[PDB]
RNA sequence: UUAAGUUAU
RNA sequence: UUCAUAACUUAA
């Protein structure tokens, strides 16, 4: 379980990759702490809170994924 | 063949950038020297017509490009534009202490001598 | 006894509390540099023979003066007596007083000393040479005594770390117009022992803080005018402290004064060749060697490490943009260029080209490539760069915007995944877990990894003691074949990959090798001989898995430095990685049996093995310049025959111009690269393996050296240790018999198996518990003072039981497994490594199920050793991936994947 | 782009998390 | 010998 | 945009 919320942070952030996500620097920059926090992560309190958080940018702008 | 295409290419490098090379400026600085040769690191120092500046957080804007114009290098340079690390267009009212977390840092200012 | 502190007070009128009980001798450890027909070393010892006396000031609070009494035999003290009225005069020399006092029933000399510190020279210099965290306190009572740092200021963890703390280098820089007082001291004080014809040898130990001198207890007088003052062990261990402390700072100011604005120097002057001439005369007088601003004057290799020695420490005065390529202006077809005609060196002084053409008709395709490569066409055509990012001195901007490349996240492989985790793994509390993943990174990252170049610092060796390490140095590359090669004998391992800056815009590597006959490479080999070749490096970002947030970046050299260097190193290169049994093992396969050979030959002689492992904190950042150069002339001694004194030096000013302090095209920017050593060049593993050696034999001589030789045992190692401190303070030309002795001494004592930076050392552990061998904290103390990093006892690594082989060597753990009917030493890597490469990719091409299967192979053949390990989760990887190729199989000689004894036949001892 | 972005949404509802589960809902 | 891939520094 | 060296595997 563990090990599946590193599993889908890289998928996450790489799915960013192409949506033009890195053209715009606010965004990219904090994109890339959350994703890399949860890979460095120990506790599994805090390593959902960074899932959560990282899943609502790519839901702000819903033009990207149709639901 | 592979031997001429390289070499048309090359020094066409050579010729496309004496823009800012053989002019007035770059003309007086190797006279003033007793043999010719001068140091690199200070032609773009006083041949250079413009000057790029790297900001990286607000505290540094303020101690080196405050206000419409800054001296460095012994030369009065006047700001001309400034761009986030977009490259978008950014207004100069626009950098303030309030505003700085609002802005794609770092900016990048240019300059040209006055 | 009353009396007796009065008459030590003298005429002067100063309070002095006493700092015996029954006036009697006090016992101290201090530091001295001493060399007799007995002993001969720098270490601390037992100082008994001296009553010191703290001076009291108004308030009577306590200051920094002492009295000391050191009360010599009645021979002795008449001497005193005429050496010190020659020298009263002399301001450099601490006042003297003669007395004799009744302690015992007939007459007893005195001699006292007034006003002195309570640490000397040597007490400095010894604390920095032989720093250790904890036991520090000698350093850290000298910062506060002389107002360098609060009391409070070690309470910060980390405090002595360079890397953690950066600000204690402004701690440090504190000491430096005290040191600098102290040097200007001595020049004073051997002017007055020339004119009075005064001999005698300067020890740190006799000079205190203030500068001052007080022993004349070895001096010979002679006639005057003629004084012969040695200052080769006074100079030479005093040199590692010179940079640290940046002494020669006041020098960069208006009549040396600190208070003064700085010089405005002339924005034009690059020469500075009477500058350094006046600064060695001012400091280093009376320094017998001859020393030559300008490094292309030199006599030989050894003296081209002397000379650029001094180099460093007076290109620290001199403007920074003084420093680099030197251009001007010539004419062809009428259209005038700005050409690199000669460089500035920090530490070779000034190169001017010999082959230089003012006007030519046209360009063949050996001058056009080395114009396009040279750094002034391009830097003068751009615009002034000021980034505020990075310390690192900014050139020009050629693009009329910044780069921000970024680094994307690693793909996945869900297949893998989900058959590891349906084969029962990565379950909770299980000892296997994912640690390796592709970290990403944002735009700022090649910026911000290029400026971990601020860890470089300008770092002056103890020359004398360096000179006889490169010949120790020499000895393990004796057994190699080297020299210059034609264009036809050079091996591309690659011709399809970049070619650098500019020439990446026009094609790759293939391109410029097909388009250059042999002719035209050699007739370029052969200008570099004479002329040097400025180039541009390009830093791109390292897109692999890691189990750090730290981004790794490459440095990319141009075609025409990669070019010359194969011509004039690979045929040494060559012969290294094709030597077995050697101390480098670079080139040595760890496959069929060749781990247990590397292991075993480690293993020689050693009576009383243990096993010891280090790493170098930043070494590809914090390596100083110096023994940089040091490498590339260790590596340029194998063309004695091939090359001339003349071609040799130009060959090093070339890659001193490429590789050392070249330009960095970093996001459309030029920068001045510092130092360290270039990932992309052609030598980089084989020149940090001479610098690993370099290392390793300094952290052996300075823990020999400074053991106390009385307290050694054994009459051979005794004679050694003195004949050490002979060859490097009292010789100044090489003793080859003796560097075999030592030489051989090490390979006994300390055999090393050593690749790029990795090394594993079996040293003898009686040997090491003695001080006779280098060991973790002797490693410690000379990256301190000699590489400008603090090395954590953490990140070493110690084993006792040779049964298991060293803990960590290349990434990879060792284990003894029994092998058909002998046991054998099989390497094996961290499961979670084995595992991350499986699960992240790179590539989405890379997912294809063909190209995995040939993937796979590769990491079961790593993951083989695992099934060995007593740990079942560990053994179970290899069968995961076992497991993992009948699947694709199932879905897509080929059987042969699983039945895993094709594993076993990689490791078997027979090929 | 669509079988990356089809293989994702999986991994999220296999994840089964509370606050997960929230906002995918309320952006639905 | 050429190509690709993996690990190693 | 994607360096250097070494070893090994795979396929011609
Ligand atoms: N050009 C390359 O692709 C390249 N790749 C590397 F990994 C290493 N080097 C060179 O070796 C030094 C130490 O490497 P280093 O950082 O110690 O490696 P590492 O982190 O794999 O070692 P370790 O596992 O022992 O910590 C580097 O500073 C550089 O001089 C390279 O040139
Ligand atoms: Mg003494
Ligand atoms: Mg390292
Ligand atoms: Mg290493
Ligand atoms: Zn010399
Ligand atoms: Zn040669």
């Amino acid at each position: 379980k563990m090990s599946d919320v590193k599993c889908t942070s890289v998928v996450l952030l790489s799915v960013l990759q192409q949506l033009r996500v890195e053209s715009s620097s606010k965004l990219w920059a904090q994109c890339v702490q959350l994703h890399n926090d949860i890979l460095l992560a120990k506790d599994t309190t805090e390593a959902f809170e960074k899932m959560v958080s990282l899943l609502s940018v790519l839901l702000s702008m819903q033009g990207a994924v149709d639901i | 063949d592979k031997r001429a295409k390289v070499t048309s290419a090359m020094q066409t490098m050579l010729f496309t950038m004496l823009r800012k090379l053989d002019n007035d400026a770059l003309n007086n600085i190797i006279n003033n020297a007793r043999d010719g040769c001068v140091p690199l690191n200070i032609i773009p120092l006083t041949t250079a017509a413009k000057l790029m500046v790297v900001i990286p957080d607000y505290n540094t804007y303020k101690n080196t490009c405050d206000g419409t114009t800054f001296t460095y290098a012994s030369a009065l340079w006047e700001i001309q534009q400034v761009v986030d690390a977009d490259s978008k267009i950014v207004q100069l009212s626009e950098i303030s202490m309030d505003n700085s977390p609002n802005l794609a840092w770092p900016l990048i200012v240019t300059a040209l001598r006055a | 006894a009353q009396s007796f502190l009065n008459r030590v007070c003298g005429v002067s009128a100063a309070r002095l509390t006493p700092c015996g009980t029954g006036t009697s001798t006090d016992v101290v450890y201090r530091a001295f540099d001493i060399y007799n027909d007995k002993v001969a070393g720098f270490a601390k010892f037992l100082k008994t023979n001296c009553c010191r006396f703290q001076e009291k000031d108004e308030d009577d609070n306590l200051i920094d003066s002492y009295f000391v009494v050191k009360r010599h035999t009645f021979s002795n003290y008449q001497h005193e007596e005429t050496i010190y009225n020659l020298l009263k005069d002399c301001p450099a020399v601490a006042k003297h007083d003669f007395f004799k006092f009744r302690i015992d029933g007939d007459m007893v000399p005195h001699i006292s000393r007034q006003r002195l510190t309570k640490y000397t020279m040597a007490d400095l210099v010894y604390a920095l040479r032989h720093f250790d965290e904890g036991n520090c306190d000698t350093l850290k009572e000298i910062l506060v005594t002389y107002n360098c740092c609060d009391d409070d200021y070690f309470n910060k963890k980390d405090w002595y770390d360079f890397v953690e703390n950066p600000d204690i280098l402004r701690v440090y820089a504190n000491l430096g117009e005290r040191v600098r007082q102290a040097l200007l001291k001595t020049v004073q004080f051997c002017d007055a022992m020339r004119n009075a014809g005064i001999v005698g040898v300067l020890t740190l130990d006799n000079q205190d803080l203030n500068g001052n001198w007080y022993d004349f207890g070895d001096f010979i007088q002679t006639t005057p005018g003629s004084g012969v003052p040695v200052v080769d062990s006074y100079y030479s261990l005093l040199m590692p402290i010179l940079t640290l402390t940046r002494a020669l700072t006041a020098e960069s100011h208006v009549d040396t004064d600190l208070t003064k604005p700085y010089i405005k120097w002339d924005l034009l002057k690059y020469d500075f060749t009477e500058e350094r001439l006046k600064l060695f005369d001012r400091y280093f007088k009376y320094w017998d060697q001859t020393y030559h601003p300008n490094c292309v004057n030199c006599l030989d290799d050894r003296c081209i490490l002397h000379c650029a020695n001094f180099n460093v420490l007076f290109s620290t005065v001199f403007p920074p943009t003084s420093f680099g390529p030197l251009v001007r202006k010539i004419f062809v077809d009428g259209v005038p260029f700005v050409v690199s005609t000669g460089y500035h060196f920090r530490e070779l002084g000034v190169v001017h080209n010999q082959d230089v053409n003012l006007h030519s008709s046209r360009l063949s395709f050996k001058e056009l490539l080395v114009y396009a490569a040279d750094p002034a066409m391009h830097a003068a055509s751009g615009n002034l760069l000021l980034d505020k990012r990075t310390t690192c001195f900014s050139v020009a901007a050629l693009t009329n915007n910044v780069a921000f490349q970024t680094v994307k996240p690693g793909n996945f492989n869900k297949d893998f995944y989900d058959f590891a985790v349906s084969k029962g793994f990565f379950k909770e509390g299980s000892s296997v877990e994912l640690k390796h993943f592709f970290f990403a990174q944002d735009g700022n990252a090649a910026i911000s990894d290029y400026d971990y170049y601020r860890y470089n610092l300008p770092t002056m060796c103890d020359i004398r003691q360096l000179l006889f390490v490169v010949e120790v140095v020499d000895k393990y590359f004796d057994c190699y074949d080297g020299g210059c090669i034609n264009a036809n004998q050079v091996i591309v391992n690659n011709l399809d990959k970049s070619a650098g800056f500019p020439f990446n815009k026009w094609g790759k590597a293939r391109l410029y090798y097909d388009s250059m006959s042999y002719e035209d490479q050699d007739a370029l080999f052969a200008y570099t001989k004479r002329n040097v070749i400025p180039t541009i490096t390009q830093m791109n970002l390292k897109y692999a898995i890691s189990a750090k947030n730290r981004a790794r970046t490459v440095a990319g050299v141009s075609i025409c430095s990669t070019m010359t260097n194969r011509q004039f190193h690979q045929k040494l290169l060559k012969s290294i990685a094709a030597t077995r049994g050697a101390t480098v093992v670079i080139g040595t396969s760890k496959f069929y049996g060749g781990w247990h050979n590397m292991l075993k030959t480690v293993y020689s002689d050693v009576e009383n093995p243990h096993l010891m492992g280090w790493d170098y904190p930043k070494c590809d950042r914090a390596m100083p310049n110096m023994l940089r150069i040091m490498a590339s002339l260790v590596l340029a001694r194998k063309h004695t025959t091939c090359c001339s004194l003349s071609h040799r030096f130009y060959r090093l000013a070339n890659e001193c111009a490429q590789v050392l302090s070249e330009m960095v095209m970093c996001g459309g920017s030029l920068y001045v690269k510092p130092g360290g050593t270039s990932s992309g060049d052609a030598t980089t593993a084989y020149a940090n393996s001479v610098f690993n050696i370099c290392q390793a034999v300094t952290a052996n001589v300075n823990a020999l050296l400074s053991t106390d030789g009385n307290k050694i045992a054994d009459k051979y190692v005794r004679n050694l240790q003195h004949r050490l401190y002979e060859c490097l303070y009292r010789n100044r030309d090489v003793d080859t018999d003796f560097v075999n002795e030592f030489y051989a001494y090490l390979r006994k004592h300390f055999s090393m198996m050593i690749l790029s930076d990795d090394a594993v050392v079996c040293f003898n552990s009686t040997y090491a518990s003695q001080g006779l061998v280098a060991s973790i904290k002797n490693f410690k103390s000379v990256l301190y003072y000699q590489n400008n990093v603090f090395m954590s006892e953490a990140k070493c690594w110690t084993e006792t039981d040779l049964t298991k082989g060293p803990h960590e060597f290349c990434s990879q753990h060792t284990m003894l497994v029994k092998q058909g009917d002998d046991y054998v030493y099989l390497p094996y890597p961290d499961p979670s490594r084995i595992l991350g490469a499986g699960c992240f990719v790179d590539d989405i091409v890379k997912t294809d199920g063909t190209l995995m299967i040939e993937r796979f192979v590769s990491l079961a053949i790593d993951a083989y050793p695992l099934t060995k390990h007593p740990n079942q989760e560990y053994a179970d990887v290899f069968h995961l991936y076992l497991q993992y190729i009948r699947k694709l199989h199932d879905e897509l000689n080929t059987s042969r994947y699983w039945e895993p004894e094709f594993y076993e036949a990689m490791y078997t001892p027979h090929t | 782009t669509s079988a990356m972005q089809t293989m994702l949404f999986t991994m999220l509802r296999k994840l089964d998390n509370d606050a997960l589960n929230n906002i995918i809902n309320n952006a639905r």
